[PDB]
């Protein structure tokens, strides 16, 4: 039951006389500061403190919890800001609930999967259309410092406003102002009802940030366990695979590949193997995730992205170029896939994406003859032209995620032409307004694509579009 | 027998037994309590003061210091024969498919030497797929490993089930499956590409993948290798086993060294990396009862290949299979690099000179039409020698007769499936080369068995 | 109009080797920048 | 309270105090003895037996086990407010420019927690700084951190110094210096730069320098970091904080690891890098009631950017402004890379719409100017479009209506200085894209305020 510390240092203490504590179990300091039993030494407990440490010096008792580590878990998270033990970190009171979880437990196994197959639009046209995502997929978000990674969580979360799935954005080793700006964005878009933030600064103690995406899984898990759906961003993992390394060699673990432990690999996979998609006799829920690992100078042949990449299902890239070009959002639709691919689409935007591929494919060679326009006839500015087109149809504002419909609709009408007799910085315009007008006019075509969406009745759909079209106002 | 818990470090566990009752190492100590489950650990190290340091198969959390254990007096073993097969198991050899447990008659242990200097069979003997690329080009040897390097969308499963498939078929050899370190979507996912492709039938599966700690990475193929010895000494077949990440099981011997604190190399990796490769690795081979052909899916993301992970399991290796994603998106479905792919039986000592030749008939051909490509870029087709020019048509004749419809893929494609005996890839690819069909259409021997198949669609478009 | 079209393009591969030239050299001017800050 | 000195290796002081008496981690201990001075050392680690192991602050020669310790009982606490405008200090918060002792209020510890989530400001904020290229292009947000990239010949501590002026001047706000590593000649030229430019008076600086040892080194930035935090906390206001060479204060961290035995990461740096950094980088920030915008020199002279004391510190950063020799030894004195300079708050929601296009804007134009740059450069101007043409006239206009006359640098050009709003910058730079000012001579931009000031100017040669 009780302990007491002997030896403290670097956050990391020798306590000795907890008899019966268990491998990972939670444990109370004087101070209410919490700890974890990290190893049950011959004579000695091993334990990690959880939080300041600094109050905490030799002869400071320790308590037992009598719970392995574990984390509130529960729809009474939803629009709390909270650290990986799960204490509020908003001042909104405390947190109304007796359900927890470990914040490590199994992943499903082979048998309790079956393949997804269910869209989670994240908004982005460029996402949602090339590189689309599914429920139970590990989709990597990997790019440069500023380039727009925590934009393309936030979008995609306010996505869910439709709202068959809860989201757990996880802020590992952010600086608290952008978290606390990424928590008033989401208020300010009324997305927050339905979010749950998870968040370890970078001033916290490294093993906080370590616990931080086992938190926020586990905040997710409680929901594809009971059949619902969730969304859950780890926003660095780098930040965490960091946060993990200084913890070994504080507890002098030997160092491995890499500045990294041996385990490092471990860390992310046995994580993100937690996100999946259930079978129907498992209940059928699904968790989702969205990784981030942040490069250095675009290096994505560097240990700790290659093995996360190694772990999910498909990377989003972001061009750092692109982003300074100020294209938004600076994917890289070139290198940037989705491994489980149009499983996750729905027919029509699996449809008019197809041929979406190959076009700015095509438009990639001949970019080099930019502002060169000489070919005349040929493989010109019949797929150059229009390719300069479709790249304007992929750009997108922040925090304006776009309803599955209106993309589809939007897409289909560049790709067929229908913006080739128009300009190019007259592009993104006429998209913006082909969509006002069908909200308000052809809602018909639209709902059609709301239910069960393959978009059909095209040609009264070209009809539809060129009774808007004509331009009349390029 | 029975010992109580010293020390919890991780997957380590220290546990105290009674002077001169102390545990083999490998051997399974089972560990109860407190919540539920029970715990299997394995003997690792005789640290001294009948104390012994072990690695676990599965969490340690909740482990208290002081709890009973017991060591079984055997390493761990699993179920073996007829039960196993259409069954799912993890490194215990437990059923994780919930489809009920094992009635096997007989449980082997999963450690154990390799068969003697005398058991060895003494000539190389090619494994005979139904596929005409590797029989022609990179044969398997029985008790051969072969490396499969392949990125899934170039269907490297396609591929083991055709295998699979084959192997069950014009042989009677089963297959075991051992999933190592990969991911639990794409076991999951081969899973079912099988279970309706009828394949799991012939097939015992094991899984380890990343999310299971590292004691269990790194048993877990032993599990899978013992179950097709079961087959080879018991039953005497030719029998599969494909490790899917075997690089996997090297970084599972990365940790589990780490954990208990040794060396390591320089390069971060074990000091007995070779050792436990080479335990693993000389245990897959044709005895005289014959038998165990290994397909390794050989993967390592950083892409180096002299790493000394890879480097040690390439030790091993009798031939590579290389997917290639230009032959898939080119259609060429078993979409194997007839170039980059290898087998060391390729001697006309092993396949014979025919076979040999042929072969290396084809190899020169198919290097020509590269040649040949870079020179009609720098030269155009101006100035190709009519005999070059020739050998062009053949080049492309040759690399569709390369293709083939495979049984399993019937299901989608349906054609149905073709096997293709080597005496009859050696023949078709022989009167290629001797200019027997320059007159046929090229599209001809796409997706065809024998080369009589080939005149047969000559006769349309 | 027929000597008037060898001329031009007469003219224009000339201006496309020095082109081509013009641009290897001032690229190996710039690599110099893409390496020493 | 009261201890005695066990063990002295280098900067390192292990100290035995009484059971139950010992010091929280950080706090200062003070040594005296025995041949003048006093010595601080800081709580590091509890080593346990009642010994608790420091990192000194000043070289531990002469030290002598047995020495008696007193723990202070908190962190080194340093002089804040009014009294420490116009003076220089070292770590321990002592007067290094022999001007009399601090008469200061209040004394705060250097070590504490980041402000709260709830105190946390939760919506970007523009620091309008006076000069036009930094608030165009890479705009100072509050709170914000921003790596000032230069080489002194490029005019860093003229930019340090206009910023301190422009942010004295224009708000309210008093302004730290912290020397941290650099050459201690270095740091007495700025104190003269900026005692003879009056903007002294604006500010307290604070000196670690690499003469120093770690313990200094590692701290001193924190002293600087507490005094800002003052005029933000109590006073309210935005306050500015240099801190130059940052790096040298993450490596002063790799020292005092290896002193204190740590890990360390095998490319030498300490275990707790990231975290040392964060413990720094997150107590800068936009509260409620608002301030600290920290310009870090970011030297490091390796010149890789990947290394992990950089990649560290970049985490943090929310602008950069890189001053380049090119644009200096052109004329443009200010001389901010428009392209090279970036800002995280260059959002339109930060800066609305009209902001943000006129300076993609502008970017868009600089950056066509270098690409037709190479155009000549390959195909002469000949062939040049005369909008290409055009639009190359209003770039070398832009790129001059960039640089401005600083008030620090009256006392040498005297313009006299210039603080242009970004409503005037913007409007500025608008008319100049829209062609509104095209006949204008292009000299007629170069060392202006506003575009107002641009067109008197357009009235000479």
């Amino acid at each position: 039951e009780v302990g007491t510390v002997i030896q403290v240092g670097d956050g990391i203490a020798r306590v000795h006389g907890l008899e019966k504590v268990m491998a990972g179990e939670l444990l109370e300091f004087e101070n209410g500061v919490m700890g974890m039993a990290q190893n049950l030494e011959e004579d000695n407990v091993g334990v990690v403190i959880l939080g300041p440490y600094t109050e905490i010096r030799e002869g400071t008792q320790v308590k037992r919890t009598g719970r392995i580590m574990e984390v509130p878990v529960g729809e009474a998270l939803l629009g709390r800001v909270v650290n990986p033990l799960g204490q509020p970190l908003d001042g909104r009171g405390p947190i109304e609930t007796a359900e927890y979880r470990p914040i490590e437990s199994p992943a499903p196994g082979v048998m309790d999967r079956k393949s997804v197959h269910e869209p989670l639009q994240t908004g982005i046209k460029a996402i949602d259309s090339m590189i689309p995502i599914g429920r139970g997929q590990r989709e990597l978000i990997i790019g440069d410092r500023q380039t727009g990674k925590t934009t393309i969580a936030i979008d995609t979360i306010i996505n869910q406003k439709g709202q068959d799935v809860i989201c757990i954005y996880v802020a590992i080793g952010q600086k608290q102002s952008t978290v606390a700006g990424v928590v008033e964005t989401l208020r300010q878009h009324d997305a927050l009802d339905y979010t749950i933030v998870v968040t370890a600064s970078a001033s916290e103690p490294a093993p906080l940030l370590y616990l931080a995406p086992y938190a926020g899984c586990a905040m997710g898990e409680y929901f594809m366990y009971k059949g619902k759906h969730a969304l859950v961003v780890y926003d660095d993992l780098s930040k965490q695979a960091a946060a993990y390394r200084e913890l070994s060699l504080l507890l002098r673990r030997p160092p491995g590949r890499e500045a990294y432990p041996g385990d490092v690999f471990y860390l992310h996979s046995r994580l993100l193997e937690r996100a999946a998609k259930l079978s129907d006799e498992k209940g059928g829920g699904s968790l989702t995730a969205l990784p981030f690992i942040e490069t250095q100078a675009g290096d994505v042949s560097a240990y700790i992205p290659t093995n996360v990449i190694s772990i999910t299902d498909g990377q989003i890239f972001l061009e750092s170029d692109l982003f300074y070009s100020g294209v938004r959002p600076a994917v890289n639709v070139g290198i940037s896939v989705s491994r489980v691919g149009g499983a996750a689409q729905i027919k029509a935007m699996k449809k008019v994406a197809g041929t979406l591929r190959l076009d700015l494919a095509q438009y990639r060679e001949l970019q080099a003859f930019a502002q060169f326009g000489s070919d005349l006839d040929k493989a010109t500015q019949a797929k150059l032209n229009r390719g300069e087109r479709t790249v304007e149809i992929l750009k997108q504002d922040e925090h304006k995620p776009m309803p599955v419909e209106e993309q589809v609709i939007s897409i289909y009408a560049v790709t067929n032409g229908f913006m080739d007799d128009i300009p190019v910085e007259d592009v993104r315009r006429f998209e913006e307004e082909l969509l006002s007008f069908m909200r308000a006019n052809k809602d018909s075509l639209l709902d059609h694509i709301r239910q069960t969406g393959e978009l059909p009745d095209t040609k009264e759909l070209d009809a539809a579009i060129e009774e808007f079209k004509k331009g009349f106002t390029p | 027998n029975k010992g109580r818990i010293i020390q919890v470090m991780g997957p380590v566990v220290d546990i105290q037994f009674e002077s001169g009752q102390l545990p083999d190492i490998y051997n399974a100590i089972t560990i109860e309590r407190p919540q539920g489950g029970t715990l299997t650990v394995e003997a690792a190290v005789h640290l001294g003061d009948n104390v012994v340091r072990c690695v676990a198969m599965a969490s340690t959390d909740g482990l208290v210091r002081g709890l009973e254990a017991v060591d079984t007096g055997a390493p761990i073993s699993v179920p073996v024969g007829k039960a196993t097969l259409g069954r799912v198991f993890n490194v215990l050899g437990e059923p994780i498919d919930e489809q009920g447990e094992v009635n096997a008659e007989e449980r082997h242990p999963i450690h154990r030497p390799a068969p003697e200097f005398e058991e060895l069979s003494t000539a190389d003997e090619i494994l005979e797929t139904g596929i005409k690329v590797i029989d022609l080009l990179a044969p398997y040897a029985k008790g051969g490993k072969i490396g499969l390097f392949g990125g899934a969308g170039v269907g490297k499963t396609v591929l083991i089930q055709e295998l699979i498939n084959n192997v069950a078929q014009e042989h009677g050899g089963l297959s075991v499956f051992a999933g190592v370190g990969e991911r639990t979507r794409e076991g999951n996912d081969l899973y079912h590409e099988m279970k309706d492709s009828g394949v799991i039938s012939k097939t015992s599966m094991v899984f380890g993948q990343m999310n299971e700690p590292p004691g269990a990475r790194l048993r877990v193929a032993l599990t899978g290798l013992t179950m097709a010895e079961y087959f080879r000494d018991r039953e005497g077949q030719d029998v599969l086993l494909f490790i899917d990440n075997i690089f996997r099981f090297t970084q599972a011997g990365s940790e589990v060294s780490a954990l208990l604190g040794r060396m390591p190399s320089a390069v971060g990796y074990q000091p007995t990396l070779a050792t436990e490769m080479g335990q693993l690795q000389e245990r897959i081979t044709s005895t005289k009862k014959g038998s165990i052909t290994s397909i390794q899916a050989i993967y390592v993301p950083a892409d180096d290949y002299t790493d000394p992970a890879p480097a040690t399991t390439f030790a091993h290796l009798d031939a590579t299979t290389n997917l290639e994603r230009k032959l898939a998106e080119m259609g060429i479905y078993p979409a194997v690099d007839p170039l980059a792919s290898t087998s060391r039986i390729l001697s006309p000592a092993v396949v014979g000179e025919e076979h040999y030749r042929v072969a290396r008939g084809v190899q020169q051909v198919l290097q020509r039409y590269n040649d040949l490509q870079d020179i009609i870029a720098i030269l155009g087709m101006d100035e190709l020698s009519d005999e070059d020019k020739l050998i062009v048509a053949r080049a492309r004749k040759i690399q569709r007769f390369l293709s083939q419809p495979f049984h399993v893929a019937e299901q989608f494609t349906g054609m149905p499936g073709k096997y293709v005996p080597v005496k009859e890839t050696v023949r078709g690819f022989k009167e290629i080369l001797e200019g027997k069909h320059d007159n046929l259409p090229e599209e001809a021997f796409y997706m065809v068995g024998t080369i009589d198949e080939a005149v047969e669609k000559a006769k349309k478009l | 109009l027929l000597d008037a079209k060898a001329s031009e393009f007469g003219a224009r591969m000339t201006a496309m080797g020095n082109a081509t030239d013009n641009a290897t050299e001032m690229l190996e001017t710039l690599t110099l920048q893409f390496n020493r800050a």
